[PDB]
């Protein structure tokens, strides 16, 4: 009905499916995934070659999709390797894994293309004339929630300073250990932003690992262009809300779904393992913000923990349809020949 | 020579290592100042997870790099 078709709920994978659906839907990545030149993959051990037949099964299956090939490329057969793990870990060893497949191919660095942005971090000493810049890449940001009112704020704490003193002053060289000050600046934003909000954590206090169900905001529209050294006049950082993930649960344990637009177009569905659905706005966005509003009657524990943002002049291209003619016949026979049976 | 190494709490510490140090050593390094058992580590650099028997030379780590140490939970 939606047109889009689930992944089974074969195991405990927890927030395995949320993510195949968010990579999925991100049309570049998929096109390029396809384009990887698996003739010679072992057909079990090779996690390029399992991606491209979930991403296919994904694309043209009528049926939910299954992924235990996709789990035992992974060597994650059991729940125990996705308790060890977060989405944030399989994501980023997802995609290494990936992009190491795309060297010398034709489709070469489109991970970092599409994931990878520029940041700068600076030190400035307090008492001796002294400044440091060092430029590193990231692939996602983590952004601290607790206490944070929304993105905004929480942007604004990633790129506060901080003071550098006590037993952690700054090697100033000829000046020897010095008190400082440390920030990070963004030089670029990537096309496809994902933010990591930071919901569960070690407390100390309590002294325990817990989720935070507090409220925090997030924009269907989100403009960073205040953030960056230097602005772009025909690039502005505007971004559109592609994915929410969401988590509803405790400290125990939860229940893990995705909601999406695929198409960028404000369009929600959700994505409930085996069961998609069409959702208003409100439902992907606002629902999943928490809180605690008349906790006294019921538990609020569901919200975001991830999200993805499209930047506004490269949804188009990274949301370019995907046709079976982008699909290598390579890869469609041995698929095919696969249902042997 | 000293890198940073951006902290659980979002703070920022410093960490006097060497290039021929194994991801091992720095753990081992990131416990005795910060109490965090290796085990419960891990880190990303320019936005890769470093592997248990590489060096910081494999990664091209120099002085003041940052390390984003996040935090092992079990979940999920």
């Amino acid at each position: 009905h939606t047109g889009y078709v689930g992944l089974k709920n074969q195991g405990a994978t927890c927030y395995m499916n949320s993510l195949l659906q968010t990579l999925f839907f991100t049309n570049q990545l998929r096109k390029a995934v396809y384009m990887m030149p698996t003739e010679g993959d072992d057909s079990s051990k090779s996690v390029p070659l399992a991606l491209q037949r979930v991403f296919y099964e994904l694309q043209h299956s009528d049926k939910p999709v299954g992924t235990k090939k996709l789990t035992k490329s992974f060597g994650w057969e059991t729940l125990d390797s996705f308790m060890q793990h977060d989405v944030q870990e399989l994501c980023r060893k997802l995609l290494d894994n990936v992009e190491n497949k795309m060297k010398g191919t034709c489709v070469e660095g489109t991970i970092p293309k599409l994931f990878r942005g520029k940041m700068v971090s600076y030190i400035q000493c307090k008492e001796v004339d002294y400044r440091s810049d060092r430029r590193e890449d990231y692939y996602d940001i983590q952004l601290s929630i607790k206490g944070k009112k929304n993105i905004f704020e929480s942007f604004v704490d990633y790129v506060a300073v901080e003071q550098l003193d006590g037993d952690n002053k700054y090697d100033a060289g000829e000046h020897g250990l010095q008190e400082a000050e440390k920030g990070v600046k963004f030089l670029t934003l990537p096309p496809v932003l994902h933010l990591q909000l930071m919901r569960f954590m070690y407390d100390p206090q309590t002294d325990q690992n817990i989720k935070i169900n507090d409220r925090f905001e997030f924009p269907e529209q989100l403009p960073l262009d205040e953030f960056l050294q230097k602005t772009d006049p025909k690039d502005p950082a505007n971004y559109i809300l592609h994915a929410v993930l969401v988590h509803s649960g405790d400290n125990h344990g939860g229940h893990y779904v995705v909601y999406l637009n695929p198409k960028g177009d404000g369009k929600w569905c959700k994505f409930d393992d085996d069961v998609v659905s069409r959702c208003t706005k409100e439902e992907a966005i606002e629902h999943n913000y928490g809180g605690h509003d008349d906790d006294l009657s019921v538990r609020h524990c569901t919200n975001a923990y991830m999200l993805v943002y499209i930047r506004e002049s490269k949804l188009s291209e990274v949301l370019q349809a995907v046709t079976d003619h982008d699909i290598p016949q390579q890869l469609v026979e041995r698929l095919q020949e696969e249902k042997r049976i | 020579m000293q890198i940073f190494v951006k902290t659980l709490t979002g703070k920022t510490i410093t960490l006097e290592v060497e290039p021929s140090d194994t991801i091992e050593n720095v753990k081992a390094k990131i416990q005795d100042k910060e109490g965090i058992p290796p085990d419960q580590q891990r880190l990303i650099f320019a936005g890769k997870q470093l592997e248990d028997g590489r060096t910081l030379s494999d990664y091209n780590i120099q002085k003041e790099s940052t390390l984003h140490l996040v935090l092992r939970l079990r979940g999920g």
